[PDB]
């Protein structure tokens, strides 16, 4: 079908009003394709029209400009109360509406050191026959790190699921919850527990751990 | 004598919470002309939508008779207040006493049984009449005063009697009317707890008004405000699309027992019809039902230039090459398309009809020819090919003929199975229009802001004949903002289209909600000479009623600031 | 111009589950309506749309399985789910299509609010309290925890002491374990001073069941 390809990389918004927001697709389309929006929590919106006929709703700020194969989303003076997720959609396969993928606009602010702290399973649930290996990442700005797990100097993947919050408003900072789940068997054969954090404002890669 | 803001009722009985809902129905503009009467035997004026408002006590005028022209020429409704015995008759006739004059045919019976200033509104629109109640405690004598007087319906009787007059007042009395026209105008109403409104802005009076309806807020800062001023003198709407003319054959299309092979794809002209679009939408057995120019549901509201359809058969999953910018073997060899298409194409099993469990070697594709195939091209060659002339008779080494025949069988795959693909290449060429949807039109509206629903041009102005240098096979024309500035008529009379419109929207200058109560005005292209004229004569499209010209400056991108010297 | 949801999703995969969307004081007689498909982290997968006519639009996949009905005068649109898989838990969308001049775009013009039509079993949260207190780390900053696991709906929050304090912390959103279930792990950050100080209590509440439970960590 027609194929569209959006930006694979989210754009840091920083005090700058320089977006290069594409939508490029696989045939070509003069006016067939437009731009909306969703703040992550509600229901998306449209944005931007098909380059030429932005009406109300949106500020006029907002401009777009497209044409062939390759479009381009021209915003003016970003504000604070227009962040979030941009898709753009193709207008030509009229039965197959099929929408793009999504582009995350976020603050830009101090790179922060994340305070990596893992903590042991809990004693209620040792009774029950599981345990949680949970690893806590708070307070870091770039959102772009990923742990890494060692039990005994053996490399632990797979069977971890992590969690990280949107951007506050106070500190601009971002929350990570990496959880490791092990059996109870697997949990008594070993002993040390390491939690490696690998971070690109760190120095240093920080890695913790405990015994049992 | 003027309606200080009085005749504000609700729209709907949809409970809304704290809102800014933006009312268009509402009528009773603020500040209107009232003819109240203070004072054959009736003043009974032209109805035209009516305000009843009575300033008397001991209960004088109790009594109103809606219908038409008296002396037995129409039906009329009684509505008489008698002893708290609201009887609402509709049958009674006039060849306090005019009830029992003639018994030539009655129905309906309809029984209801049980200073002051009370308030009523009656609306008449598609045969239904609306009757609010409003009470508010007055107590000057000297006309009506200010106030809101939220209004409540009472009774909603249609009666299917479009309402003119209003007769059978009492006698042996003050007697007073107060009966006022209303205006179709826009309205913003106010949504407070417990349900009452007791605030509303009329979006009519004044262009401070208009400028605190843009924004959607009842407090204006400084600075600069305008949003289209499409709120300030509403009509009508024309409708376009003319009478039916003979059917499209779009049934018989597929219809045919028989089908061609894809390199023999016939081209049948589709022209002079009005398409009904109905074998396309339902019997919902086209696998492969896709769009690709127009919208595959908005097909009944536009008009095509002229339409063809292109049948052929091709086998099972190998319908993937008919859209475009796909390439294969099914799409430089056999059939094209462009890579602006603006058309919609179809596919249907016929696995019952054109398989056999014998033999179904009936159908052919090409799959060797020098180059690719141009857009809408076609050739029923038959002759070997080889790349370097070589005329190539059959058997002398290795010359075969390019052309596989299918493997059409009963006991085969989904993917191998007869599909025949009907391609309708719609077209939007500057031609009349020879196909469009079934509609009917209305007659052509001069000098109103009525929205024009054309072809395929839609929008809002002042319709008006005009002369302009048009050519006969052009149907419409577009300005150079890319707006629709004039296109012919489909049912006749071919002429000019729309006039230029209102010269852009004026914007509102405020300094301030809290620090004065002035308002001006921002014209934002405009040569501040003929404004004036324009105004004066209910030709301009933001044209306020209470509304003056007292100085205006021309400089480079004057703006002329109406308002302040 | 504004369209409101209605009910929501609880049945298993093999059931039928049908939808509504309102309408408003706009003319909700001559535009279009589709449906959209939200999985939260996935596309917008949905192309399921009526018109004036008796045009009704499915998509390749679902096919035969679904059915869609709209009413003018009720303002009503609805979207029944025949023989419902398990890869269809998502939020569902209501969506208008216009053209300006006539045909050239769609525009999404007006959304709705969403629906969740979620398709698996409910349990009841278990949640770990008694985190430790002191055994490794008792200086410089340490975080508690108020660990949650075994819970399908998630209309769950956890205050700390309805704010006493001035830290500032939040929880994070759960995620979907292979087994069916999901988990939420809130923690907060130490004060200046917490050792034997002001405790906090885990709000952890809203269970199916109506059992409700809160302990201290």
């Amino acid at each position: 079908d027609i194929q569209v390809t959006q930006s694979p990389s989210p754009l840091s918004a920083s005090v700058g009003d320089r977006v290069t927001i594409t939508c490029r697709a696989s045939q070509t389309i003069g006016k067939y394709l437009n731009w909306y929006h969703q703040i992550p929590g509600k229901a998306p919106k449209l944005l931007i029209s098909a380059a030429s006929t932005l009406h109300s709703g949106v500020p006029s700020r907002f401009s777009g400009r497209g044409s062939g194969t390759d479009f381009t989303l021209t915003i003016s003076s970003l504000q604070p109360e227009d962040f979030g997720t941009y898709y753009c959609q193709q207008s030509y396969s009229s039965p197959p509406w099929t929408f793009g993928q999504g582009t995350k606009v976020e603050i830009k602010r101090t790179v922060a050191a994340p305070s990596v702290f893992i903590f042991p399973p809990s004693d209620e649930q040792l009774k029950s026959g599981t345990a949680s290996v949970v690893c806590l990442l708070n307070n870091f700005y770039p959102r772009e790190a990923k742990v890494q797990w060692k039990v005994d100097n053996a490399l632990q993947s797979g069977n971890s699921q992590e969690s990280v919050t949107e951007q506050d408003s106070k500190d601009s900072t971002y929350s990570l919850s990496s959880t490791l789940t092990l059996s109870k068997a697997d949990y008594e054969k070993h002993k040390v527990y390491a939690c490696e954090v690998t971070h690109q404002g760190l120095s240093s890669p920080v890695t913790k751990s405990f015994n049992r | 004598h003027t309606s200080s803001m009085r005749g504000v009722y609700y729209p709907d009985e949809i409970f809304r919470s704290d809102t800014l809902y933006l009312t268009q129905d509402l009528f009773l503009p603020f500040y209107s002309n009232v003819t109240g009467f203070h004072t054959g035997n009736p003043v009974i004026p032209f109805k035209d939508g009516i305000y009843f408002a009575a300033t008397e006590k001991s209960n004088v005028v109790r009594g109103w008779v809606f219908g038409s022209t008296m002396n037995n020429k129409s039906q009329s409704v009684i509505i008489i207040n008698n002893s708290t015995n609201v009887v609402i008759r509709a049958c009674n006739f006039e060849l306090h006493t005019m009830i029992f004059d003639n018994a030539f045919n009655c129905t309906f019976e309809y029984i209801s049984d049980a200073k002051h200033l009370r308030e009523f509104v009656f609306k008449n629109k598609d045969g239904f009449l609306y009757v609010y109640k409003g009470y508010q405690p007055i107590d000057v004598v000297r006309d009506l005063p200010s106030g809101f007087n939220t209004l409540k319906p009472i009774f909603k009787l249609p009666l299917g009697i479009n309402i003119t007059n209003f007769r059978a007042i009492l006698t042996a009395f003050a007697a007073a009317y107060f009966v006022g026209y209303l205006k179709p105008t826009t309205f913003m109403l106010k949504y407070d707890e417990n349900g009452t409104i007791t605030d509303a802005v009329d979006c009519s009076q004044n262009p401070l008004a208009e400028l605190k309806c843009s924004v959607k807020s009842f407090e204006i800062d400084k600075g600069i405000y305008q949003t289209s001023n499409f709120r300030v003198v509403p009509s009508g709407d024309v409708v376009r699309f003319p009478n039916i003319t003979n059917l499209c054959p779009f049934g018989e299309v597929f219809n045919a027992t028989k089908f061609p092979s894809v390199y023999a794809w016939e081209r049948k002209k589709i022209s002079n019809c009005v398409a009904d679009y109905s074998v396309l939408y339902n019997s919902t057995f086209f696998s492969t039902f896709k769009c690709y120019g127009v919208s595959a549901t908005k097909l009944n509201d536009l008009c095509f230039s002229n339409v063809y359809a292109d049948s052929f058969v091709v086998k099972g999953d190998d319908v993937r090459q008919i859209a475009p910018g796909q390439t294969g073997v099914i799409a430089d060899y056999n059939y094209k398309l462009p890579d602006d298409f603006m058309g919609c194409v179809l596919a249907w099993n016929t696995r019952n009809i054109d398989a056999t469990s014998t033999g179904n070697y009936n159908y052919k594709y090409r799959y060797l020819r020098h180059g690719k195939l141009r857009p809408f091209e076609r050739d029923i060659s038959n002759v070997p090919f080889s790349p370097d002339g070589k005329p190539c008779t059959p058997p002398a080494l290795n010359c075969y003929w390019p052309l596989n025949d299918y493997g059409f069988y009963t006991t085969t795959g989904i993917g191998y199975q007869p599909y025949r693909v009907v391609v309708l290449s719609f077209e939007l060429l500057n031609a009349p229009a020879t196909v469009c949807g079934p509609k009917l039109s209305t007659d052509l509206i001069k000098n109103q802001c009525v929205n024009f629903n054309f072809n395929g041009l839609t929008g809002t102005g002042v319709l008006t004949p005009s002369s302009k240098r048009f050519q006969p096979f052009q149907q419409f024309g577009r300005d150079v903002s890319d707006f629709t500035d004039s296109v012919r008529d489909p049912k006749t009379s071919e002429i000019l289209d729309i006039s230029p419109c209102a010269f852009g929207g004026v914007s509102v200058i405020t300094p301030g909600t809290n620090a004065s109560s002035e308002v001006a005005v921002l014209y934002q292209d405009v040569n501040c000479t003929d404004v004036s004229t324009a105004i004066h004569a209910d030709q301009l499209t933001p044209a306020w009623r209470i509304y003056s010209t007292g100085n205006n400056v021309f400089q480079t991108q004057a703006g002329c600031l109406i308002g302040a010297e | 111009v504004r369209l409101v949801e209605s009910g929501g999703g609880l049945v298993q995969p093999g059931g039928s589950l049908r939808l509504s969307c309102a309408a408003s004081g706009f003319t909700f007689r001559n535009y279009d309506i589709h449906w959209v498909r939200q999985t939260t982290g996935k596309g917008l997968e949905w192309v399921s749309a009526v018109g004036t006519s008796g045009d009704t639009y499915y998509l390749d996949s679902v096919k035969g399985r679904f059915t869609i009905s709209r009413e003018d005068a009720k303002k009503s649109v609805y979207l029944q789910m025949n023989s419902l898989r398990a890869g269809d838990t998502a939020m569902y969308y209501c969506v208008r299509g216009d053209a300006s001049p006539d045909n050239i775009y769609y525009y999404m013009d007006v959304w709705g609010t969403g629906t969740r039509v979620i398709v698996s079993s409910t349990k009841g949260p278990s949640v770990f309290p008694l985190a430790p207190s002191s055994k490794s780390t008792s200086g410089g900053t340490a975080a508690l925890g108020c660990l949650v696991k075994d819970y399908f709906p998630e209309p769950v929050t956890v205050s700390w002491n309805s704010g006493a304090l001035t830290s500032g912390v939040h929880t994070f959103p759960a995620v979907l374990q292979s087994s069916g279930l999901y988990s939420l792990s809130s923690v907060v950050t130490v004060p200046s001073s917490s050792l034997g100080t002001q405790t906090y209590i885990c709000n952890v509440n809203h269970k199916p069941s109506n059992t409700k439970v809160d302990k201290k960590v």
